């Protein structure tokens, strides 16, 4: 598989570069997924346990504070970061599967994006 | 009795600005 | 100016008071309509003037439920002669403070300020009670603030339980709640409050007690505003019977509470009441309480414990009542509670507010302020036999159980009743 | 609370709308100076309108008087040289600021959901700016103005059946004449007011969800009021822009232009070199890379079609180029390509510039063709890069 | 023919309300003859005559002060000490609070059981309270037991044991309190206000201190604290009620013999480690709490600064109010009127804290999250207005209220005793009521404007907030609202 | 364990250290620069 | 005063014409006092009992319905109308008296008008 | 909340706890204090230790026994065989309920 980093060294370099950028801000890759982008992300975020969303929101606030100050996390704090520890993809996949099942059976969607 | 001083202070500013925007030194 | 550690120059210092001031004598003047006016002179430059009416929730039955508490909230509002705004400004112009209290058998209106403003305090105090306007918008605003005062009542377990056992302990006027339910607040209006007050606020049922004023000045201002009250022949307070009760409001969750109470003699029978107070000091969340009325009273023990430890809590509390009733209290503890009773009463009489309220309460009940020394002798006569016999009779008569919180683990009333 | 009395005047109905939309609007605290070009473009529009209104007090839209009225503005009316140079160079500053504003949106993927309507309104604004600036350049009636208007109105002839009749209808006759110049003046006074309305709707669409931030993440946890934090940050950019603008006005007023427009229009002889203003050169380059009449016009329309379809491509859920190394690299190649296209447009049509322009045009369109492919492949990044 | 004006239900109800209104139209002048809503400055030096306060300084510098009321049946006697958390060090911080916990834990003569049993044998009360700059132990006893109470106080101050097991047991009680600092957020907001306003000064430390300090407290640390601070010249013995000055002085000479006599003086300690105000803020954001509480404070004045009296009048002008006050919409305080009329807070209170070399002047408020924006505007508007517009009626009414409150709170032997002790520590003397009233009377409208212009106008502020405070204005909004640009 | 925010709320600090990457503070107790 | 119908006959014609115009719509003169005109009328209206305010609102809806339909009240209904039976003037006067008393003593107003 | 509107069920529920002691006094309608602590994992532990085959009856009116057994057997025969638990004992004591 081309994107798998265990096989393609270009994918391994791609994973490494993304990992350093995320680590500098203390962000996880799932933190980049915003609930305003997709209504399925909002639904998946609403199904998650509170402590999960609280921790995500704290990481976002910390990263935004670092971005404003033009600084990065201290090197000691960067060493304990887990950029690719996942919490959202499994929930998002479940929400997407449920939406497709409703579409296949001709049901109304449970939520719709407001027309801007 | 500070509203009167406020009016006098702002009147000086209005006069100072008027002589600043329009500079009628060649007319006085 | 000069710094506060250097004395100010040019200040006229009044001559100091003597280190031993003669204590005054209570003068009680009874007006032909039945109003009693009492005052004592006090060396301190503060005056406390209060009006005490023998009216409360024992006169609400059966179609004025909530009137007494609303009269307390509607105190010092707009009158027929001055608006609320003007009345607040006149009190603040002289640096006064106003207060109102409503109980089951008494209500009070007090104003405190420097003694040089007595005519203003007397004029304001009489006008508010004699001529209330009872405007509809002012009543509605206080009824809105009534609901939050009632809604918060679940945050004070001692207060909530005390009312509940009063309703569950008595059958009749004393069982009328002091905090009316929401349904009974909707019917309350200005017309009801005017009809309630006019029926019960009479000259023969009111006392004007003023601590810290000459009797001449107080009579010269009050009499012209009170003599017009009509003579209403004194009535009889309704009788209340004591029964048992079991208050249970299962809310659940955690942190249960309880209160087991018994009947003790009222303010009359002036020898057993002292024993009740000393008993309260003897027993001394876990504590004891006391709420004595004119002809009856309630002595009980509080307690919080744990939701599943409640069964052991009532057992432990019941054991102490049995233990004191049996006679397992030594002389050392009796002298410890005897001294606490003496010190608490004497120390409570330091405040001019308590002294003024003690005058009105005692004259409203016994028509005479009895010297504290007679009570002090009653405290210093009690033997271990007196205390044990009193408690033995108390735990024999019916009991009033009240629990709040998680009551599933709390034992039945019959099991609590058998302990004694 | 019960609003019985009047608190701060900003919350009164007279100024509540202005307070919520300008003074206290929640803004991400980590916005960089690249978010200050929106206010710069708004200030440039106001400068163009103010200077243009006063220039229209002295300009005559007649082929016998248009050139001399501009020279009369420069030489006779007091401070008229400043108003003309402010207006002529203000159009270049407007395009410089808007070009930097568009590229910020490409780098930070500010076109993505939920801001698709903001990007689409921006594309409409860009079309309005192009038409407005072009017809304004015809007003001085120089050699550049005449031959510039000749071909743009001739672009309609690419349509097979009705192309000729649209050209003659736009001309108002059979050649670019006083009819063309007179109608170009009326439209040049009106389109700037339509631009004001479009920018207000553009601003309103953005305020529905708030501005994007350099990290591209949800920002609702660290928002601050626009006043005074981003007012004082915008004020720094305004003063810095003024220094930039003043350099062009007072020391290089004609560098961003061609001397051929100082020759009165001659319908008989075309200049040996015929080019638009510098900010139209990249579009010029794509037009000349297609060896076909209809193909050249079609490619120009395809540029704006690709800009309109960008927000609606099925893309990955990551916005900022600071976390997308492949997309970030492609952005810098696109910027270099757009620079190359502008330089190519300034060159005559001959070797090797024909081959270079064709390749540059292909690379420009490849950016919009590869970006959706990046999103679809990038969707599986979280499932392949595991902790 | 139309109906008569009682047939219709709405017409009948209109007649009733019209009759009630006409009843209010005609007032009766019997009840409108003395009280007036206009504030007038009154001089009544004659009524403020009070028992003499006798002050005697002993050979070692010990001061004994008494207020004799031989008519009373009880008395209050105690020791007031010029010591607190301000005079400790960073490593010793928390010892004063630890000492208060261990002071009633038994002496050489009396064990803990002996001490408690002795006190409640006579129905007495033993109180201990420590603050940043002041510490006090006092007893409320009957008249006969004044001598016995003095013996108890002298023994615990001089011959406390500080058992190792009792120190270890008390170490855990305070550690539990340090982990249970909740349920009283008023004491927490003001603690954080002191920490951030008085940064890097002795006055910014908390009374409890850090958890590592209580973990390291030993017998020697407590003994060293007493030997260093509880000195003869820093202590005042104050008695009020049924007490004779001579008998108290003779007993003090007999009992307080083994004092430390350390030459450390309180004026030198303040000079070498001064307290300064730093504009800053601490925001404890917690959206789970139902109410938000914050305090905004300016730098105030010291005890002996003559402007402190004017700050007391200014504090009365802002006032205090909560939802249970009946007439908040009609009081003279404009800030209270704005809060009560628009219902934009649960409670509001102006405070004026004085210290040896500095002070705090500010407003503490409790409100819901959605009321914070309008509440912050109202507080800053009325505080800043003190530097621009001050009415003679408002300053006169606040003068009248301050006089009344200062004398009506002096009810009981215990309040008098602390007034004697506190004043002897802060002023070196008890200020007579006549002099205090003459200083209050000197604060006119021009004085208020001058003082407000010195402390409030265009001055840095300290904010400490907790709860749902996301809509509380930031520091720059508060800082801007300290002046008016229209003047 | 206890979270960092609860420790901060429960333990006031009179020796706060601020972020100094962009701005260096004046010594505490210095007169205001207004 | 010249506005007295009993003393001045011109005022008698003025009162008669106003009564006739009001009676055609079933309106009282106090129904023309709108709460949006000033906050004193709004305060006075809020202090009135509900039965009076409900009756005022119903007369206003009847009048607006008649005005929309280009109709008048039937003569049978016009006979029972009381155009000058007051329900607001006394309360309005009391509200004005309270407002002036607050202003005289230097208190803040109980209500202010929003700056439009 | 919509239970006090029916004095039948409210009184019938109230006298069950006021008259019995033990398991039968446990309310069928939990108060607004045990609902906040209820969650899906708490529900799962209740079902796994209570919904056992020995306490389950599958009754069908209108079907024959062969094809009903053919379908139900593969879906229920894998339930573990647990010993029946003794029913919790309740004691009637009598009592009083009051609500103003
Ligand atoms: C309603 C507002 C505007 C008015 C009344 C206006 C009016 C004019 C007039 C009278 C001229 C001819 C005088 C001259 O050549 O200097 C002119 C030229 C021009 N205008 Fe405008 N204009 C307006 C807005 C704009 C805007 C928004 C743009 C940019 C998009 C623009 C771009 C130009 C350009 C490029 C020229 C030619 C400059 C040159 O002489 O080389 N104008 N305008
Ligand atoms: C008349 C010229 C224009 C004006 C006055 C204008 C004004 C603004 C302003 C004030 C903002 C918000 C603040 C900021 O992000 O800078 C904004 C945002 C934006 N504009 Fe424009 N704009 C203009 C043209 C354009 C064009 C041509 C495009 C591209 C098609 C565009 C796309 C955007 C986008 C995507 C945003 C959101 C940026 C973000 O929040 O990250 N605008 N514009
Ligand atoms: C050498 O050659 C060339 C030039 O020359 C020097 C140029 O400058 C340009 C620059 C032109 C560009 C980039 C495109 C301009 C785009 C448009 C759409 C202009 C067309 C608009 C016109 C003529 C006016 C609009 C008319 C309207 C709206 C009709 C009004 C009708 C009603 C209101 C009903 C190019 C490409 C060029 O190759
Ligand atoms: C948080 O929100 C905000 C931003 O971030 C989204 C901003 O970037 C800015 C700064 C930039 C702005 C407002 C650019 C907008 C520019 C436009 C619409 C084009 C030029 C504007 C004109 C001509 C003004 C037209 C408006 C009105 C009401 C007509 C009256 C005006 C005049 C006569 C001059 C502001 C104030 C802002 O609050
Ligand atoms: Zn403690």
């Amino acid at each position: 598989r081309l994107v798998d980093p265990r096989k393609n060294f270009l994918a391994r370099m791609h994973m490494k570069s993304v990992s350093n950028r995320l680590r500098r801000y203390g962000l996880r890759y799932d933190d980049l997924y915003d609930p305003l982008y997709d209504l399925d992300i909002k639904e998946a975020l609403n199904r998650l346990p509170r402590e999960i969303v609280d921790a995500r929101n704290q990481r976002l606030m910390r990263a935004m504070d670092l971005s404003m100050k033009h600084e990065y996390l201290p090197d000691n704090l960067q060493a304990v970061q887990t950029p690719f520890r996942s919490y959202l993809q499994d929930m998002l996949a479940l929400v997407k599967r449920e939406r497709a099942e409703r579409e296949a059976l001709g049901a109304l969607p449970l939520y719709q994006r407001t027309i801007p | 009795t500070i509203d009167i001083q406020a009016a006098a202070g702002w009147g000086i500013a209005a006069a100072a600005g008027a002589i600043w925007v329009v500079q009628p030194f060649g007319w006085i | 100016l000069t710094s506060l550690d250097m004395p100010l120059q040019g200040v006229s210092l009044p001559p100091p008071l003597a280190d031993k001031v003669e204590p005054s004598k209570l003068q009680i003047t009874t007006l032909p309509n039945g109003l009693k006016i009492a005052s004592e002179t006090t060396p301190n430059p503060a005056a406390s003037i209060g009006l005490y009416v023998d009216c409360g929730s024992i006169y609400e039955a059966p179609y004025f439920h909530g009137a007494t508490h609303l009269l307390e909230r509607m105190a010092f509002k707009s009158t027929l002669n001055r608006t609320h705004f003007r009345l607040v400004r006149e009190i603040e112009a002289i640096g006064g403070n106003t207060s109102a209290s409503a109980s089951r058998e008494q209500m009070s209106y007090t104003i405190d300020a420097l003694k040089t403003y007595v005519p203003e305090m007397v004029e304001v105090l009489i006008d508010s009670v004699r001529n209330p306007a009872f405007l509809d918008w002012e009543v509605n605003e206080e009824l809105r603030k009534m609901k939050v005062e009632i809604a918060e009542l679940a945050k004070n377990p001692m207060g909530f339980l005390l009312e509940a056992i009063h309703s569950a302990g008595y059958s009749g006027p004393l069982a009328s709640p002091l905090y009316a339910p929401e349904s009974a607040l909707d019917r309350l209006n200005g017309e009801l409050l005017e009809e309630f007050m006019t029926e019960n606020f009479t000259a023969a049922r009111m006392v004007l007690a003023a601590s810290g004023v000459e009797h001449e000045e107080l009579l010269k201002v009050a009499e012209p505003l009170t003599s017009d009250l009509p003579n209403v022949p004194p009535q009889l307070a309704p009788k209340s019977q004591y029964v048992g009760g079991d208050f249970r409001q299962h809310t659940g969750g955690e942190a249960t509470h309880f209160a087991v109470a018994f009947e003790v003699p009222g303010w009359n029978n002036e020898k057993e009441a002292v024993t009740a107070t000393v008993l309260q000091m003897l027993m001394g969340s876990c504590t004891a309480f006391t709420s004595i009325f004119n002809d009856t009273g309630l002595f009980g023990i509080y307690g919080c414990s744990s939701p599943q430890f409640a069964a052991k809590a009532i057992e432990l509390a019941a054991k102490e009542l049995k233990d004191v009733a049996g006679g397992k209290v030594n002389q050392a503890h009796l002298d410890r509670a005897k001294a606490a009773t003496k010190s608490a009463v004497l120390m409570n009489l330091e405040s001019r507010m308590i002294a003024a309220e003690d005058i009105g309460r005692q004259i409203l009940t016994y028509g005479e302020r009895k010297p504290v020394d007679q009570f002090l002798k009653s405290v210093d006569q009690l033997t271990l036999k007196d205390i044990a016999d009193f408690t033995s009779k108390v735990i024999s008569k019916p009991l009033t159980m009240g629990s709040f919180g998680d009551v599933l683990a709390v034992p039945s009333y019959d099991t609590i009743s058998s302990k004694f | 609370t019960i609003r019985n009395q009047r608190f701060s005047l900003l919350k009164q109905p007279i100024s509540s709308t202005l307070n919520q939309h300008l003074v206290d609007y929640p803004t991400p605290s980590n916005l960089s100076y690249w978010w200050g070009f929106g206010s710069l473009a708004g200030i440039c529009l106001v400068i163009q309108i103010v200077t243009g209104v006063f220039l229209a007090m002295h300009y005559t839209p007649h082929v016998d008087l248009a050139f001399n009225s501009v020279e009369h503005i420069m030489r006779d009316v007091e401070g008229g040289w400043l108003l003309r140079y402010m207006h002529a160079n203000g159009a270049s500053m407007f395009f410089i600021v808007v070009y930097l504003h568009i590229f910020r949106g490409l780098y930070y993927a500010s076109y993505s959901s939920p801001r698709e309507f903001v990007w689409c309104l921006g594309v409409v604004i860009f079309l309005l700016m192009i038409v407005t600036a072009f017809i304004g350049y015809v007003l001085p009636w120089g050699q550049m103005s005449f031959w510039g208007a000749t071909v743009i109105t001739s672009l309609a002839s690419a349509i097979p059946v009705v192309g000729d009749t649209i050209v003659t209808w736009l001309w108002g006759g059979f050649s670019v004449d006083n009819a063309t110049l007179n109608r170009f003046f009326s439209l040049h006074y009106l389109l700037p007011f339509i631009l004001v309305g479009a920018s207000l709707l553009h601003l309103a669409a953005l305020h529905q969800y708030g501005s994007n931030n350099p990290l591209g993440v949800h920002s609702e946890m660290d928002k601050i009021a626009f006043y005074p934090y981003f007012y004082v940050k915008d004020l720094v950019g305004w003063v810095a822009f003024a220094i930039f603008f003043s350099i062009w006005i007072f020391y290089a007023p004609n560098v961003l232009g061609h001397p051929d427009n100082y020759i009165p229009a001659n319908p008989m002889s075309t200049p040996p070199h015929i080019v638009p203003e510098w900010y139209f050169l990249p579009i010029y380059a794509i037009l000349r890379s297609i060896p076909d009449k209809a193909g050249g016009v079609a490619a120009i329309a395809l540029v704006f079609i690709c800009l309109l379809a960008l927000p609606f491509f099925k893309s990955m859920y990551v916005r900022s180029s600071s976390f997308r190394p492949i997309y970030q690299g492609m952005f810098w190649l696109l910027l270099a390509d757009c620079l190359l296209l502008g330089w190519i447009g300034c060159q005559p049509v001959e070797a090797p510039f024909v081959t270079i322009g064709q390749i540059s045009s292909l690379v420009f369109f490849l950016f919009f063709a590869i970006t959706p492919i990046l999103g679809r492949v990038g969707r599986g990044i979280p499932n392949s890069y595991t902790d | 023919s139309p109906p008569p004006p009682h047939l219709m239900p709405y017409d009948h109800a209109a007649e009733i309300i019209k009759n009630k209104i006409k009843k209010l139209e005609n007032p009766d002048k019997r009840f409108l003859k003395y009280a007036s809503p206009h504030p007038i400055l009154a001089s009544h030096n004659h009524i403020l005559s009070a028992p003499e306060t006798r002050v005697t300084t002993l050979p070692n510098g010990l001061r004994v002060a008494t207020e004799s009321n031989l008519s009373a049946k009880t008395a209050t006697v105690g020791v007031w000490i010029d010591a607190g958390s301000r005079f400790e060090s960073d490593e010793t911080n928390g010892t004063a609070h630890f000492l208060e916990h261990m002071i009633f834990k038994g002496t050489d003569r009396r064990t803990v059981r002996a001490l408690e049993e002795e006190i409640e044998d006579i129905g007495g009360h033993l109180n201990a309270y420590t603050s940043r700059e002041q510490t006090t132990y006092y007893a409320k006893v009957l008249d006969s037991n004044v001598n016995q109470a003095l013996d108890v106080l002298a023994d615990i101050l001089q011959n406390s044991k500080f058992e190792e097991q009792r120190i270890n047991r008390e170490r855990d009680v305070i550690l539990r309190e340090m982990q249970e600092v909740e349920g009283q957020t008023d004491e927490v907001v003001l603690d954080h206000l002191h920490a951030t306003a008085f940064q890097y000064t002795p006055l910014g430390r908390t009374i409890l201190g850090p958890a590592q300090n209580v973990k390291s407290i030993t017998r020697e640390d407590l003994q060293n604290y007493i030997k260093t601070h509880y000195t003869a010249s820093r202590m005042v013995i104050a008695a009020a009620g049924a007490v004779k000055h001579e008998e108290v002085v003779e007993q003090v000479k007999k009992l307080f013999t083994k004092l430390s006599s350390d030459p450390t003086t309180t004026s030198q300690l303040v000079a070498n480690e001064p307290a300064s105000f730093t504009g800053s803020e601490v925001r404890m954001i917690d959206d789970d709490l139902p109410l938000a509480q914050f305090a905004v404070a300016f730098e105030g004045a010291s005890w002996t600064d003559p402007d402190s009296v004017a700050l007391m009048v200014m504090q009365t002008m802002l006032g205090s109010w909560n939802k249970n006050v009946g007439g908040g919409k009609h009081v003279g305080s404009d800030l209270t009127q704005r809060v009560a009329i628009n219902e934009i807070a649960e409670s509001i209170m102006a405070f004026n804290t004085n210290y040896k070399d500095t002070g705090l002047f500010g407003v503490y408020a409790v409100a819901k999250a959605d009321c914070l924006d309008d509440l912050s505007y109202a507080i800053m508007y009325e505080v800043t207005k003190l530097a621009y517009r001050v009415s003679d009626a408002d300053v006169t009414r606040a003068r009248n209220q301050l006089k009344s409150s200062l004398l009506l709170h002096m009810d009981g032997t215990s309040p008098i005793a602390e007034d004697i002790g506190r004043q002897l520590l802060t002023y070196g003397r008890r200020i007579p009521t006549a002099e205090l009233f003459a200083r209050i009377d000197a604060v006119d409208a021009s004085t208020v404007k001058r003082v407000a212009n010195k402390y409030i106008y265009d001055k840095d502020i300290a904010i400490s907030a907790i709860g749902p405070i996301q809509d509380l204005p930031d520091y720059n909004k508060f800082r801007r609202r300290t002046y008016w640009n229209r003047y | 364990e206890v979270p960092a925010t609860v420790e901060a709320v429960k333990t006031p600090n009179s020796k706060i250290v601020y972020d100094d990457h962009n701005h260096e503070r004046y010594p505490p107790g210095d007169p205001s620069k207004r």
